[PDB]
Order: structure tokens, then C-alpha cells, then sequence
């Protein structure tokens, strides 16, 4: 206790670089959390029910590199900055945070695991500001309950002259309603 | 125009 995380790196440039060509990803998958990258940028990705969960705004309309060839995104949300794809066999699925503590926690793509507040459905606030560099790269990443449960992903930064004070995140009941409507 | 590649993952306690 608390909660806490690490990090384990899978591939190289040369190999990302490659896999993302070829669309065919042959390596083992684990955790409920992964580390994402394009040509361009990187991002994480939670697993939450059966769905790899990311955002718009790193993923764009891409296919995720698979053991079967690329994945088909099965959500895609533009103005929610929501996107999905079946997760791959190996990751590890999270469940939905039920209780609706307003106590929770930012996991980074550094594997830190920070308090935040929750103030609103979509809002939290960083009980520590944090430097705008250190959360950059970290979208997509799950914010949890106190037992460790998803209450969504981190979608932007509240920052001003380079420090963010509070978080905007997509709540799980925004994955829900994106899956009921398609 | 490439896919999104799985370059690493977090593991969670
Ligand atoms: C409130 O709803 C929002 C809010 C922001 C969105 C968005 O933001 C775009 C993308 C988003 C963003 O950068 N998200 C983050 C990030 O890490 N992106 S990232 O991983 O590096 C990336 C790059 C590769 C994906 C979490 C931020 C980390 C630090 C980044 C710190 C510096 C930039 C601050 C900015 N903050 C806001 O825009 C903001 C703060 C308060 N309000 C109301 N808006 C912000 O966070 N973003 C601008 C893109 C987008 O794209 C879609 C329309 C496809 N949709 C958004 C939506 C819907
Ligand atoms: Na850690």
C-alpha cells in the first residue's frame, strides 16, 4: 500500500518504427496500462473492459499494431477525444470505479502514482502542482479510486505559465455512453 | 499513416 506502478519498456525506436509499418506487433502484451507511440508522439492507453482506451488527440484515426495485423479502433469519438480498440489478448482489464469516492489518483507514463481531488465529473485538481513537462505524454492514462478502480482517463492539463494545477479527464460513463450509441 | 504501436506498459499494485 498505496497504490503504486512501474514501468516496463517493450520495444526500441528501430522496432516501433518498424511495427508501425508492418501494423503486426508479435510481443507479449501485459498491464492495464500501455505505453503508446506514433511516428510522433507518445501516450498511454487503459484497459477497461475488454477496451483499450486512449485519446483522439494521440491516436487519431489509427489501427493499434496486433498479433493478427492492425486493430480496427471500435470507438471513435472525435469531439470526446475518445477512441478505442479491443484490447489485445494480455493486457490487463480494469474494472470501473463503482463507490464514487472523490479521493483519487494519476498514474504517469513514469509510473508515479499522484493525489488528486475530483471536482466535478470530468475535473480533478492536483493536490501538488506539477510541472506541464512532467504530465506531458501521459494522456490516456487511467485516473483511479482509492481501491484502485478506473474512474476514467487523463484527457488535459489546466496550466498556466508552465505549471498545471488540476486535470480534465474522460469518465467511464463517457466510454459507456460512446459504446451504447455505436 | 502507420499504426499506433504498443512501445512498453505500467503494471499496477
Ligand atoms: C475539455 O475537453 C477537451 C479538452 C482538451 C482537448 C484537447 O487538448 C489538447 C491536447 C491536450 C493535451 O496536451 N493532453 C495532455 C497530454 O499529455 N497530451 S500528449 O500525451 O502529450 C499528446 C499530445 C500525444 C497525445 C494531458 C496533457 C499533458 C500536458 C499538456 C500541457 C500543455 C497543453 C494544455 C492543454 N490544456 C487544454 O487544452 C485545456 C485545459 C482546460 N481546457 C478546457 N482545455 C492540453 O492538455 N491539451 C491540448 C484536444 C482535443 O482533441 C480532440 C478534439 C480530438 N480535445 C480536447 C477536449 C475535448
Ligand atoms: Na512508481
Amino acid at each position: 500500500a498505496p497504490i503504486t506502478a512501474y514501468s516496463q519498456q517493450t520495444r526500441g525506436l528501430l522496432g516501433c518504427i518498424i511495427t508501425s509499418l508492418t501494423g503486426r506487433d508479435k510481443n507479449q502484451v501485459d498491464g492495464e496500462v500501455q505505453v503508446l507511440s506514433t511516428a510522433t508522439q507518445s501516450f498511454l492507453a487503459t484497459c477497461v473492459n475488454g477496451v483499450c482506451w486512449t485519446v483522439y488527440h494521440g491516436a487519431g484515426s489509427k489501427t493499434l499494431a496486433g498479433p493478427k495485423g492492425p486493430i480496427t479502433q471500435m470507438y471513435t469519438n472525435v469531439d470526446q477525444d475518445l477512441v478505442g480498440w479491443p484490447a489485445p489478448p494480455g493486457a490487463r482489464s480494469m474494472t470501473p470505479c463503482t463507490c464514487g469516492s472523490s479521493d483519487l489518483y494519476l498514474v504517469t507514463r513514469h509510473a508515479d502514482v499522484i493525489p488528486v481531488r475530483r471536482r466535478g465529473d470530468s475535473r480533478g485538481s492536483l493536490l501538488s502542482p506539477r510541472p506541464v513537462s512532467y504530465l506531458k505524454g501521459s494522456s490516456g492514462g487511467p485516473l483511479l479510486c482509492p481501491s484502485g478502480h478506473v474512474v476514467g482517463i487523463f484527457k488535459a492539463a489546466v496550466c498556466t505559465r508552465g505549471v498545471a494545477k488540476a486535470v480534465d479527464f474522460i469518465p467511464v460513463e463517457s466510454m459507456e455512453t460512446t459504446m451504447r450509441a455505436s | 499513416k502507420g499504426s499506433v504501436v504498443i512501445v512498453g506498459r505500467i503494471i499496477l499494485s
